[PDB]
This record gives C-alpha cells, sequence and structure tokens, in this order.
C-alpha cells in the first residue's frame, strides 16, 4: 500500500494505518 | 418488539467518525442500551457515538418498556482510505440498496469503479453512490471498489451483501 509524503512528513499523522509501521 | 436505526445507516464507518443509533420511537419511559452485552450510560432512545474508536465498533441493542430488547446490530469501525458502504447487508427481495465508495477523512476519491464478485459494475469520474431500486437475489455477491484519492491507487476491502427473499 502506497501513501503520500505527507502521511510522514508532516507533524501529527493524518492517514489511515495501513500507511504506518 | 422494538427496532434499533443509525444515522447515517452506514454499519461501517471510519476511525473518527459519528453515528447516532437511534431506538426505534413510537407509540416516554427509558431506554437501555447494550454494548457487547454489557449495559450502557446511556438512557435516551437514541445512543450518539462520537470520534468512533475501534472499541465502539460491536453488537448494540436497546430494551423499551416492551419486555423484549432488539434486534442486535452491528457496527464496524475502520482505518483504510476507502471503505464501501452499505445501506444494509441483508436485503429483503424488493426493497433498496445504497452502496457509497466512502473515502477517508472525506477525502476526494475519483475514478471510482464498484465490482461484484470480481466484475466492474460501473465506473464515475466524480465519486457517485450506486444504488440499487429494487433488490434482486442476483444482487448478492461480495462487492468491492477502487478508487484515487491523492492521485494514487486504492481498493477497499469487500463486503458480502445478501439479497433474500
Ligand atoms: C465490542 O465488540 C467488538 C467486536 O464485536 C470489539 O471490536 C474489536 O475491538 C478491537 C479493539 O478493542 C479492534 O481492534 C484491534 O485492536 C488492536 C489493538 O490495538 C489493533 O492493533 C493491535 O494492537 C495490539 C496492542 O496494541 C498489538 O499487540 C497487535 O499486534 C495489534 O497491533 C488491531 O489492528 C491491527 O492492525 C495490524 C496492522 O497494523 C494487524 O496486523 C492486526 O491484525 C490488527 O488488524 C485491531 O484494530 C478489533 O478490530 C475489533 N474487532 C472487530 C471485528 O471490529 C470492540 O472492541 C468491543 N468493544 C467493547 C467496548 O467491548
Ligand atoms: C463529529 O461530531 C463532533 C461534534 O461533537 C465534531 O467535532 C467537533 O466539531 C466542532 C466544529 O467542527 C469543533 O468545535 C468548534 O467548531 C466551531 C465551528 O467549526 C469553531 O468555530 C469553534 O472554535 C470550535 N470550538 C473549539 C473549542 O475550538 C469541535 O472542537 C470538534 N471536536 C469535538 C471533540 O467537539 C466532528 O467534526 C464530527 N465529525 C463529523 C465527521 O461530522
Ligand atoms: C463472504 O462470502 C465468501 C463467498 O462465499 C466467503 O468465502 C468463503 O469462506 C469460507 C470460510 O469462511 C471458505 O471455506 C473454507 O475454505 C477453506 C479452504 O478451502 C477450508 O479449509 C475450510 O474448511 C472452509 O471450507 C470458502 O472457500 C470461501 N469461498 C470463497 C469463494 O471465497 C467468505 O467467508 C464471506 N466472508 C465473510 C467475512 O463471511
Ligand atoms: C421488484 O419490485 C418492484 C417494486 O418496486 C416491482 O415493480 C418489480 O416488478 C419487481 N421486479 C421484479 C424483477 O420482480
Amino acid at each position: 500500500v502506497q501513501c503520500p509524503h505527507f502521511c510522514y512528513e508532516l507533524d501529527y499523522e493524518l492517514c489511515p494505518d495501513v500507511c504506518y509501521v | 418488539k422494538p427496532k434499533v436505526s443509525l444515522n447515517p445507516p452506514w454499519n461501517r464507518i471510519f476511525k473518527g467518525e459519528n453515528v447516532t443509533l437511534t431506538c426505534n420511537g413510537n407509540n416516554v419511559s427509558s431506554t437501555k442500551w447494550f454494548h457487547n452485552g454489557s449495559l450502557s450510560e446511556e438512557t435516551n432512545s437514541s445512543l450518539n457515538i462520537v470520534n468512533a474508536k475501534f472499541e465502539d465498533s460491536g453488537e448494540y441493542k436497546c430494551q423499551h418498556q416492551q419486555v423484549n430488547e432488539s434486534e442486535p446490530v452491528y457496527l464496524e469501525v475502520f482505518s483504510d482510505w476507502l471503505l464501501l458502504q452499505a445501506s444494509a447487508e441483508v436485503v429483503m427481495e424488493g426493497q433498496p440498496l445504497f452502496l457509497r465508495c466512502h473515502g477517508w477523512r472525506n477525502w476526494d476519491v475519483y475514478k471510482v469503479i464498484y465490482y461484484k464478485d470480481g466484475e466492474a459494475l460501473k465506473y464515475w469520474y466524480e465519486n457517485h453512490n450506486i444504488s440499487i431500486t429494487n433488490a434482486t437475489v442476483e444482487d448478492s455477491g461480495t462487492y468491492y471498489c477502487t478508487g484515487k484519492v491523492w492521485q494514487l491507487d486504492y481498493e477497499s476491502e469487500p463486503l458480502n451483501i445478501t439479497v433474500i427473499k
């Protein structure tokens, strides 16, 4: 699952869980 | 015999969204709410879920002064890019069925395609709901959708929908 940069660039995580860890 | 209803009607929702379960108000006294078997501290005919957490998922029931409890209503909280929402997962032949390819944080979804049993049913450039006016037993099957959020392609978890007589 590919996510946009901002999901990781920004301070707070705005993207779905599937993007993290 | 009472009955719980949702507003919006979506049993499946995103982490953080809001939903309100209503105990069939007809025929005042009190209303008992059961979440996962446990009695909730709510007394109104309408239980308000706010900023939905995974924890909020589960079985819900309400009890009035009609002795018997209401039929169970299952609510599920997801956290993905697109979530296929259904007006109901068990439809009675003849009634309407509404499907919505819902996007995370309401963000825009383009190139929306709804599939059934692996087959692409409809395409829409701008996100659009799919509406089955007269449900048929043929309309049963596993549905899902795909779309594009933030320029990237995403697929939704599949959902089994059954149309009985
Ligand atoms: C009412 O009943 C409901 C069922 O009818 C029940 O729903 C279930 O609640 C769970 C939370 O209470 C739901 O979430 C699951 O929680 C775990 C815990 O955070 C979460 O991550 C896991 O965290 C653990 C500790 O933090 C870790 O040890 C574990 O490895 C995992 O990380 C789950 O997400 C996971 O994501 C992973 C990838 O990131 C994936 O590999 C895992 O398989 C898992 O998906 C998970 O969300 C659970 O989904 C609910 N079940 C359903 C069917 O919805 C309600 O909680 C009940 N509520 C009350 C008040 O009784
Ligand atoms: C789920 O329901 C929540 C309502 O309980 C919504 O969250 C709250 O939305 C309010 C407005 O969006 C926020 O409060 C105020 O909002 C107004 C107008 O938007 C601002 O002018 C105020 O400054 C602001 N108040 C403060 C103190 O900043 C709430 O802060 C906000 N969160 C909570 C916990 O109340 C959700 O938006 C709603 N979700 C959906 C999808 O409808
Ligand atoms: C939604 O509907 C689909 C389609 O009917 C269901 O898929 C079916 O799931 C069952 C298990 O729940 C599968 O049967 C099992 O298969 C394994 C492997 O062969 C076997 O070891 C078990 O003993 C059992 O027979 C079945 O094959 C599978 N069929 C298909 C086409 O996928 C699905 O379960 C439903 N989803 C949910 C959440 O209920
Ligand atoms: C489905 O029900 C409708 C009522 O909205 C009826 O008019 C129609 O004939 C039915 N369709 C079929 C294929 O039986």
